RNA sequence: UUUCCGGUGGCCAUAGUGGAAGGGAAACACCCGGUCCCAUUCCGAACCCGGUCGUUAAGCCUUCCAACGCUGAUGGUACUGCACGAGGGAUCGUGUGGGAGAGUAAGACGCUGCCGGAAU
RNA sequence: GUCACUCAACGGAUAAAAGGUACCCCGGGAUAACAGGCUGAUCUUGCCCGAGCGCUCAUAGCGACGGCAUGGUUUGGCACCUCGAUGUCGGCUCGUCGCAUCCUGGGGCUGGAGUCGGUCCCAAGGGUUGGGCUGUUCGCCCAUUAAAGCGGCACGCGAGCU
RNA sequence: GUCGCCUCCUAAAGGGUAACGGAGGCGCCCAAAGGUUCCCUCAGCCUGGUUGGUAAUCAGGUGGUGAGUGUAAGUGCACAA
RNA sequence: UUCUCCCCGAAAUGCAUUUAGGUGCAGCGUUGCGUGGUUCUUGUUGGAGGUAGAGCACUGGAUGGUCUAGGGGGCUUAUCGGCUUACCGAAAUCAGCCAAACUCCGAAUGCUGGCAAGUGUAGCGUGGCAGUGAGACGGCGGGUGAUAAGCUUCGUCGUCGAGAGGGAAACAGCCCAGAUCAUCAGCUAAGGCCCCUAAGUGGUGACUCAGUGGGAAAGGAUGUGGAGUUGCGUAGACAACCAGGAGGUUGGCUUGGAAGCAGCCAUCCUUGAAAGAGUGCGUAAUAGCUCACUGGUCAAGUGAUUCCGCGCCGAUAAUGUAGCG
């Protein structure tokens, strides 16, 4: 789904200007792409927070004077202790063009009670399409134990999402309990 | 001690702008 | 006890206690973490006490990671002695913790038992800490 | 008690750059005291026994690069 | 060139020696003393060096 | 004038490392000899000399590949000069100036001067 | 021109030199001993978490591993007043203050049946013995008592005594 | 315990900067380990080979500085110092 | 160490010292003569750097994963060799890290040149005369010490020293401000305006009920006001009141008793609108009261969770209230 974010132009740069913007419940953002210069905007803080709750969301940046622009938040500088978004990098995207993204990993398998499963990565590199961004990629490990290992070369990938990163590293590991 | 803590607390008064002799 | 195999210099200046965490502010090993919200010096005995608390609560399930190693030697002056006559010998091994540093990681355990185990472990540390997760 | 088994330091040697870029110097003026060739002698600059770099002629000091070496030159004054 | 009007509002006591020489260079001698300078970058730099000690107008 | 190429510099990876293909007119190069000048801590391998037969296989050169390496913004952040403020304290924040590193988008399969050769 | 120095306490008092002083003698609180001051490692008194012990049951009573503090009566750290003197240990005498309560007064919980207790909450009104040993403080012991409290006051108190 | 000299850190990106602060060195050595001229490239790794093995000596590939530098350490030096 | 006034006005640092409370030279004061913007501030334009920060390229330290040369223990049995490699595991590689004596990087400042403007009258040479060479505290950056000291030792700025006036209750070093004299004029700084005590018991809007204001920690808590995220809900939500609140099944290792409450466990099935091999009380052990849920009169909001502002407890010495003067 496409989340529409109202933005307005940013013309004051520096730590002081960003501090004032964040004190006005807003978020600084820079939107860069392929066929235009970087555009500096400021977004509503709470709307941006809700939109960035999900990961890899398709955003429609709406600036009053200009036309809407499609974007993906590539870098999100959040506060480490609190949760507030401090800065947004917005990579502009085309409707008829692929996008590289990082899709998330989880384990939903149920091994024998003694042995436990682990995930060895956070997000994985995936080439996919705009209107089809997979939420996550599941690896189900039920009854697979001992020293079994799972690498990135054989996963039930959805349609339209090829694999880009090196397929010679592990993403999940099942093993005995901790001794 | 009470005496030293009060000496170090006197620096928080209005007319001493966060500082005082001997802390 | 975590003590390095060897250190280049056994007498070192006190680590700086200024600034937010330089690195290791995001979970990288487990599914839940203890994140320090305050700075300080975390000794190896406190690390061990927290590790015992977590490991004993979670029992047999999952793994525990210690993201911080106490490789900083802190010297001790000879007892009842005046000042001078050189620096003391190392007595304590510390990790320099800054606000936002993930101290411990925990995985393979559901969220409520993980929360209780990390509450038990946090009550052993000398600084303030909080339970963090991977957005659920 | 005990004692300190350190305590010895050598005297200050006052090395470093003595004439910076664009400074007018006479022939024979020392531009930089240094150990080794952190700076190399360029055009109009000679190197001493203790690696001191001195002006071989009158002109203005400039710092630059010649091939792969970081050099000090003394460009003749116009 | 809008002929900056610079007036001294705080004293030079307990300020950095840089600030005191900046006040002297502006022609300011006392609190409340005023000078008229040309609108040139050096005088603006002097004003912003001691902005906690002076006020500027046009 | 131009094109290609042989030397000689400057920048010193945006230039390199790796891969694929192609080319030798003059030049280059391997190559063939060791009688002669000359040589190997043994060896005409190398250095040196006499040739230019054979060959573009390698060097060299032209083109293609972002693959490894290299270059790399904008914005933000850390830090910081000056002026302040907060906390019981480790320490923290703001105003006004300056402002990285990492990272991202991206660039990139070199740029350029002089001498010479062949053809034009 | 060159030579002769562990003149090494290395700008090198003489070519040439170790100690005792409680028999001692003639500026400094620039500097130590007592006391005050700061700090609070140590000490002390509490507390947080709760592994575990308590037949069962973390928390009646406890309380590993860790964490945070109080007080300022200990040993120290500092060297800030005093060296043209701030007399110091113990006791006697006279007290006065605190409460972190030993007795007596009131209460909650108990692994409180009763008689007795344990523990922590209030509470400083009054009380809180005489001897043996030792200069002692402290401590051990004897016979008691409702009890034989812990501390501060220049480790209260020598122009009050010893 | 120290006392003179040298190297590094503290030392806050010129120089300088203290403590009975943290590390080490020196009181030499070399007639070549000085001068000049010319030539050469290492350590490590892999493979093959009598004694010979991880490591003596030889051969091929790879390897740019991680070897070396009379002697501490730092700055340098592969254009090699 | 004895009269006066006028102008200027330090140092408590460096080096050396039979030196360390002394002295010499230098630094800082003054003054005669000489030279005059050479000094200083700001701007602008260059220069060298390796600190802050950051990073892991090197050197060390380090957590986990993948993989592995090689060591341990056993086996058929060892001259090999295989079964192990379920133990240890150098190195290689992936991910997250650490460093005063690490750096592929890298500021701000500071330092140093050119130029321009401004500028007190600054700077420099050379002579006469010095005093000083015990510093203190505060802000910022560090070493010693324990994340100590009104501690100690450096760098830098300020004040005191040698500085009065106003504020800080009093209070060298903190804040404002540098006293030529007179003034029974005015405006202000820091700080203040209910009274002491000059000026507002000022206007408007919020919050606190702790005398917080007018000291303190880990930690504990339905204090209070506000802002988000999320679950249930007139298909009727949560609390209260009426009936099913239990079958096989005293499921198991126990334990003369674990039948539902000793602990650990695969953590189901059923008459069925409905229930968990079991959550509290009870209890030598079983009974039982009663919880999650289903229908009913009623019925308009209830339950978590995050954050923010101001508060609560923790709180705790000795002459007398005594931590707003
Ligand atoms: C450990 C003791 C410390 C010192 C003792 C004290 C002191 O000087 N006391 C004196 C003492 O001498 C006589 S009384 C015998 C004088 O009368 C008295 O005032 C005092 O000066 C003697 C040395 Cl005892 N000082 C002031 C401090
Ligand atoms: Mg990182
Ligand atoms: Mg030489
Ligand atoms: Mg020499
Ligand atoms: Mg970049
Ligand atoms: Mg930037
Ligand atoms: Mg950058
Ligand atoms: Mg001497
Ligand atoms: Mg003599
Ligand atoms: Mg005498
Ligand atoms: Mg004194
Ligand atoms: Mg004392
Ligand atoms: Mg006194
Ligand atoms: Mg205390
Ligand atoms: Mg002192
Ligand atoms: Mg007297
Ligand atoms: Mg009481
Ligand atoms: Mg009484
Ligand atoms: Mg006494
Ligand atoms: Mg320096
Ligand atoms: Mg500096
Ligand atoms: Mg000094
Ligand atoms: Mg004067
Ligand atoms: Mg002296
Ligand atoms: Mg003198
Ligand atoms: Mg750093
Ligand atoms: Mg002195
Ligand atoms: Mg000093
Ligand atoms: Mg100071
Ligand atoms: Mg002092
Ligand atoms: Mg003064
Ligand atoms: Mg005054
Ligand atoms: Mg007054
Ligand atoms: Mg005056
Ligand atoms: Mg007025
Ligand atoms: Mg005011
Ligand atoms: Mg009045
Ligand atoms: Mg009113
Ligand atoms: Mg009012
Ligand atoms: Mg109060
Ligand atoms: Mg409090
Ligand atoms: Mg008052």
């Amino acid at each position: 789904d496409i989340i529409h974010l109202k933005a307005e132009q940013r013309t004051e740069f520096g730590k002081g200007a960003a501090r004032r913007i964040r004190r006005d419940d807003k978020v600084p953002a820079v939107m860069y792409g392929h066929d235009h210069d970087p555009i500096h905007v400021t977004l509503d803080g709470h709307a941006t927070l809700l939109a960035l709750r999900t990961e890899n969301p398709l955003l429609s940046i709406e600036i009053e004077g200009q036309k809407p622009m499609l974007a993906l938040p590539k870098d999100v500088q959040r506060d480490v202790l609190k949760g507030f978004v401090r800065h947004v990098d917005l990579l502009t995207v085309r409707r008829g063009e692929k996008v590289d993204v990082n899709v998330a990993l989880r384990i939903t398998g149920e091994s024998a009670p003694g042995t436990i499963a682990m995930t060895e990565f956070n997000e994985i590199e995936v080439q996919a399409d705009l209107l089809n961004i997979p939420e996550v990629i599941e690896i189900d490990v039920t009854g697979l134990e001992a020293g079994t290992t799972i690498y990135l070369g054989d996963l039930k990938l959805p349609e339209g999402t090829s694999l880009l990163g090196d397929a010679e590293d592990v993403a999940a590991t099942v093993a005995f309990p901790e001794t | 001690g009470k005496t030293g803590r009060k000496r170090r607390a006197r620096r928080k008064k209005g007319a001493n702008h966060g500082k005082r002799p001997n802390a | 006890m975590l003590i390095p195999r060897r250190v280049k210099y056994r007498k070192q200046h006190h680590p700086k206690r200024t600034g937010a965490a330089k690195g290791g502010t995001q979970l990288a090993f487990g599914d839940y973490g203890i994140q320090a919200t305050e700075g300080g010096y975390l000794t190896n005995r406190q690390i061990e006490a927290a590790r015992i608390a977590m490991t004993r609560y979670i029992k047999r399930g999952g793994k525990v990671w210690i993201n911080v190693y106490p490789d900083r030697p802190m010297t001790k002056h000879p007892a009842e002695s005046r000042m001078g006559s050189g620096k003391g010998t190392p007595e304590w091994w510390i990790a320099n913790i800054k606000p936002g540093r993930v101290l411990f990681e925990l995985s393979g355990v559901p969220e409520d038992v993980a929360r209780e185990a990390m509450r038990l472990a946090i009550h052993k540390l000398p600084m303030k800490a909080r339970f963090i997760s991977r957005e659920g | 008690a005990s004692s300190s088994r350190n305590g010895r330091d050598s005297n200050a040697q006052r090395l470093g750059v003595k004439r910076f870029g664009g400074q007018l110097v006479n022939a024979g003026e020392i531009i930089v005291r240094q150990r080794g060739t952190h700076f190399h002698p360029g055009d109009g600059v000679g190197r001493g026994g203790d690696d001191t770099l001195f002006a071989l002629r009158d002109g203005n000091v400039e710092f630059g690069t010649r091939r792969g070496r970081r050099v000090v030159n003394v460009t003749p004054v116009e | 060139m809008s002929k900056l009007k610079i007036t001294q509002i705080k004293s030079g006591i307990a300020t950095k020696p840089n600030h005191r020489e900046t006040l002297r260079s502006l022609g300011l001698k006392r609190i409340g003393d005023t000078v008229i300078k040309e609108d040139r970058p050096e005088f603006r730099g002097m004003v912003r060096t001691v902005r906690h000690l002076v006020t500027m107008e046009e």
